[PDB]
RNA sequence: GACUCAACACGGGGAAACUCACUAGUUUAAGACAUUGGAUGGUGAUGCAUGGCCGUUUUUAGUUCGUGAAUGAUUUGUCUGGUUAAUUCCGAUAACGAACGAGAUCUUAACCUGCUAAUUAGCGGCGAGUACACUGUACUUGCUGCUUCUUAGAGGAACAUUGUGUGUCUAACACAAGGAAGUUUAAGGCAACAACAGGUCUGUGAUGUCCUUAGAUGAACUAGGCUGCACGCGUGCUACACUGAUAUAUAUAACGAGUAAAAUAUGCUUGCAUACUUUUCCUCCGCCGAAAGGCGUAGGUAAUCUUUAUCAAUAUAUAUCGUGAUGGGGAUAGAUUAUUGCAAUUAUUAAUCUUGAACGAGGAAUGCCUAGUAAGCAUGAUUCAUCAGAUUGUGCUGACUACGUCCCUGCCCUUUGUACACA
């Protein structure tokens, strides 16, 4: 799709901050994560992108992504 | 009371120690009975390819099921049961006068 | 059906031993085998004693070649 | 409502599931386990749900990545599996390793039963792919433990 | 977008995503060399 | 009174039922007059030809089979019969009747008393049936 | 045909100690004799099943298998029409193709049935499943079979 | 070739053999002289 | 992709789309991070870069060490012989003694405890009847000691035991009795050492390098193709009839396997939104339908229901044929009625009518097999939205012939020869 709303993209970033680690399930068209109704892909592209500064760290088992949350990732949530 | 279970061995050590619960007082137990062991077979061709002559092999996921009755009230028979069990053996008691 | 040298090597050990205990009844053998010696098997343990039993046999009417 | 068979399939397919996630994350462990810094791992099962041979084979994997001679870190590693009392021993390391074309290297010590439902019981075995320079070095390691008794001997006292 | 849901495309193995060689007995879900390396942590023993 | 043996041919367990009563012997609840083929008859009855019919006018019999085919059954149901009636014999009746019976039982052939031991072995890959491999052309 | 030397006598009460296809036979005649039972319409030109690719060449055939369904009635509790067509089945080449096993012709059956109910044979029990034998037909069917032994016997 | 007729010790075979005829024409006339396999006399 | 065994119904590969790698084209970013660097993806290239796994050498009996002995590679052990399914033993001996492999172990199947247990299995017990016998038998509703059958846990039982032969009267074999069983009882599973430049990067986010990266060899969509056909070689199915087809009737298995889309109502312009609940798989049963199938409902998340004291066909019994490409045979074809699916033409499959081809037992060659086996007969499961002619299990009908041999073929051994070692 390649919309990304702001709001909805802080209202991931407060779940993950909220768990600490987000199970990803690398999948193209599936709808929605299990507890927040967001558009997956989305969601994805979020961690990819917090991979890619190193504020997340990335454990891929079969099927899902499996994010944790780096200390320099959980300062910058603070904002 | 339902004791569907993987491992054989196990499976009857629990039986036994339950009955020896019972055995304690006013408990009339039925034997255990074993139930007809429903054997989850998958034949798989074994070698990622095509090569070999294709030998399969055939695996078997031998489920037990064992089962067990009662003539008692609730609390006791969930005492009973605790005889601190372990991830492997799947219990499910039945409260039901019927 | 020919015994292996573990069964024949069992067999060896027996009457060295216990000589004392076994008479040529198969049962008896079976049973002297069962209080001594460590076999996991049924069907092995049997054999051992048949060879046991074997072994008596050979001896009392001359040297085995061992023992 | 799900069946008993569905159910027994199901409960498989999580545990191997588990030992994979266990295996991605605890590259740094003595890895074995199975039964349920943790925090973040807790979480993460229940966002899904809703002497020992693997640990030497990590270890190895470890040595390798590090980068060491090999065959040292292999007798090493058989010294190790000596002191904590296995009867016997045996490691493959087949791959690359210095040459281009194959190489596979046995380092066996004490013996090891390969047939029968003793081997089942009586080895662990386990299997880690250290990847290196120019591909893949393959471990295997088998370990014998001590027996609850092996089908071989007839101990007479 | 086009009908993904019933037919060989629609589902995958668990483990690799491969549509080919599914053990779809049960609903295990995996294609069936996977299946042989998980066949002892499933629970499922070779005995003939 | 009444005594439960069984017969087993394959699989085709023929349970047979011997009580005191008139003498008529009969399958799950038809005459031995049927059992079906008209060549086959003589393997049930034959055993009742061998000790007589004069013999069974003290013994009822039900039999109940189950499972197998045709003929498989029909041994079955022999086999029961002949297990059957010896086991009344040596409960209720005298010892050296029984004796008797057995001999002259041994006498016409096996597989009155004692069972056949054949069932059907495990078809292997590569082939059709337990040894029967396909075909290599090379 | 059928007698012989046996070692036993035989309680000649109830179906069970008949002969089958004889008295499905007499039964047929019976109903002939009686006309109690039709023939609808498109019975004279169908095929009683998949597998036969081919019609009955009996003439009064379906008066047999009307027979035959009240035998099978009788044998067990409640029938219902599914159980009588597997009852009917038979190996239907598919000529290059292997045989396979062939569901019968079920309307046919069920037709019969209706016909037998509004005679007042068969019961469609409102406990248990599909259709059983009514008891007065059963006992009719018993005199039948009495009346077949006894012509057997002279 | 051997086109056998209709028109015009007792077995179908033999009769087959006697007269030239097919062998529903023997059962015919066996029924006949009465009045899957067979024997007579 | 794979090419002698060890490619060729094989890649679980029965592809209408998806699968899909291919062809004709069309979109898209699933271009993280500091238009540039820089990754990320690949059913792209390479199995002669590798991992793991699998195959074969090989299910045969083989491999190795310690010390000793015999410039070196090495040999011996690990063998003239007998024996064994077996470097299995015995016996001889510059060896003695080990270890892996074999054997044992594991899993079934084989027969017992008339001990352990009794549902979701039965047997009786017994009420209630409906039919008929004699002075009990067949069949259903209602209620609740035994464990033979039904399930499945622990035990037992065969060890060549006793008998008699042949054998260095060694290891062992042959016969007889007993016995459930006498070829480790039958069948598998497991699988040493060392390889093959065997296969697989098209199973993988096991994985190197090289390629490709927005006019992508990434993903997504729309068709089309893998099924195209003078022909050669596979694996099968169906046949060539009368021990049979045809059509009625009768008989009787075992292993099994079974749970985002639709319905109805409200609100508005066939569409959306809102509310609410059965259906997604096995089908009982009741109706409609020649048939296929349909509609309605019922049980089943399963020893309960499908269904299993019977789901099959060969069987068998009675009729029609009558040796005539014949009613053997059902190819090829023509035209409908359905079902699956977004989609059925290059016909998914199914049914109904009709079409009536080759084939009268198969040449050169070559495969499989020794007892519940061959063959015949079916059938469950795997693939599956649909579709077995495949595979894989399971049963049912139940032969012939050995009971050995090295003649061929292939492996293995000792000796021998070699200029071969890519053997
Ligand atoms: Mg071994
Ligand atoms: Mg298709
Ligand atoms: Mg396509
Ligand atoms: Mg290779
Ligand atoms: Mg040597
Ligand atoms: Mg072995
Ligand atoms: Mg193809
Ligand atoms: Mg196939
Ligand atoms: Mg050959
Ligand atoms: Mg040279
Ligand atoms: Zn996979």
């Amino acid at each position: 799709y390649s919309y990304i709303p702001k709001q909805n993209k802080k209202l991931i970033y407060e779940y993950l901050f909220k768990e600490g680690v987000i199970v990803v399930e690398k999948d193209a068209k599936i709808p929605r994560h299990p507890h927040l109704n967001v558009p997956n892909l989305h969601i994805m592209m979020t961690l990819k992108s917090l991979k890619s500064r190193n504020y997340v760290e990335e454990k891929y088992n079969w099927k899902h992504q499996y994010f944790i949350l780096n200390n320099e990732g959980i300062e910058y949530l603070r904002e | 009371i339902a004791l569907t279970s993987k491992n054989l061995r196990a499976i009857e050590k629990v039986c036994s120690d339950i009955m020896k619960g019972a055995k304690e007082k006013n408990l009339n137990v039925s034997g255990p009975v074993r139930l007809p062991v429903k054997t989850l077979r998958i034949t798989t061709r074994k070698s990622p390819c095509g090569e070999g002559t294709n030998t399969w092999d055939r695996f078997e996921l031998r489920i037990y099921k064992r089962l067990i009755d009662l003539y008692s009230q609730c609390e006791v028979v969930t005492q009973m049961t605790s005889i601190n069990i372990d991830p492997v053996v799947e219990v499910e008691v039945i409260i039901t006068d019927s | 059906r020919v015994r292996t040298k573990t069964i024949k090597r069992a067999a060896r050990q027996i009457v060295e031993k216990y000589y004392a205990k076994l008479t040529l009844d198969f049962q008896i053998n079976k049973k002297i085998t069962e209080e001594v010696a460590i076999i996991p098997s049924k069907r092995m343990k049997n054999k051992v004693a048949g060879f046991v039993t074997h072994l008596m046999k050979r001896i009392q009417k001359g040297p085995v070649r061992g023992i | 409502p799900i069946s008993k068979k569905r159910k027994f399939i199901n409960d498989g397919v999580f545990q191997a599931e588990l030992n994979e996630f266990l295996a991605r994350i605890l590259a740094e462990d003595g890895y074995s386990g199975v039964e349920v810094r943790i925090r973040e791992l807790t979480s993460l099962v229940q966002k899904r749900f809703f002497l020992c041979a693997m640990a030497q084979a990590e270890s190895l994997r470890y040595k390798l990545l590090k980068g060491l001679a090999v065959r040292r870190a292999c007798y090493g590693v058989l010294r190790h599996i000596m002191e904590s009392g296995a009867k016997g021993c045996e490691v493959i390391v087949s791959g690359k390793l210095r040459a281009q074309r194959a190489k596979s290297m046995k380092f066996r010590d004490g013996y090891l039963i390969s047939t029968g439902e003793p081997s089942k019981r009586f080895v662990n075995t386990a299997t880690r792919s250290a990847q290196l320079k120019q591909g893949v070095l393959g471990i295997k390691v088998k370990i014998m433990l001590p027996t609850s008794i092996l089908p071989d001997n007839i101990s007479v006292l | 977008v086009h009908p993904k849901k019933y037919g060989q495309g629609s589902r995958q193995c668990r483990v690799c995503s491969n549509k080919h060689a599914i053990i779809r007995k049960y609903n295990i879900n995996i294609c069936r060399q996977c299946f042989r390396e998980r066949a002892d942590i499933i629970g499922f023993k070779k005995y003939r | 009174k009444r005594v439960q043996t069984f017969g087993k041919k394959k699989t085709a367990v023929a349970v047979a039922t011997v009580t005191n009563g008139k003498g008529l012997i009969k399958l799950n609840g038809k005459n031995l007059d049927l059992v079906e083929p008209y060549i086959l008859k003589t393997k049930v009855y034959e055993p009742l030809w061998l000790i007589g019919s004069g013999k069974l006018k003290n013994l009822d019999i039900r039999i109940r089979v189950k499972g197998g085919g045709q003929t498989s059954q029909i041994y079955a149901i022999r086999q029961a019969i002949g297990k059957g009636i010896i086991s009344y014999y040596q409960k209720y009746v005298d010892e050296s009747t029984k004796k008797e019976l057995k001999d002259v039982l041994l006498r016409y052939d096996r597989s009155l008393l004692v069972g056949d031991t054949r069932r059907c072995e495990p078809k292997k890959f590569g082939g059709k049936g337990a040894r029967a491999r396909y075909q290599k052309s090379y | 045909r059928l007698l012989e030397p046996v070692p036993f006598v035989k309680t000649n009460n109830c179906i069970k100690d008949v002969d089958a296809d004889l008295f499905i036979r007499s039964y047929a005649t019976h109903l002939k004799l009686h006309n109690k039972i039709t023939y609808p319409k498109w019975c004279t030109f169908v095929k009683t099943g998949k597998g036969r690719k081919l019609a009955p060449l009996n003439e009064d055939w379906y008066f047999i298998r009307a027979s035959s369904i009240l035998r099978r009635l009788y044998l067990h509790p409640d029938i219902g029409v599914g159980f009588l067509r597997r009852q009917f089945s038979s190996k239907q080449r598919r000529g290059v193709a292997p045989n396979h096993t062939s569901l019968a012709s079920g309307k046919i059956l069920r037709s019969i049935l209706q016909q037998l109910e509004n005679l007042g044979y068969v019961e469609q029990n409102p406990k248990k499943k599909g259709r059983r034998l009514t008891t007065k037909g059963e006992n009719a069917i018993n005199n039948f079979a009495r009346y077949i032994n006894k012509k057997v016997y002279n | 070739k051997l086109n056998h007729a209709v028109f015009i010790v007792i077995t179908p075979s033999a009769i087959a053999e006697k007269y030239k005829v097919n062998l529903s024409v023997a059962r015919a006339v066996i029924n006949h002289l009465a009045d899957s396999q067979k024997l007579y006399t």
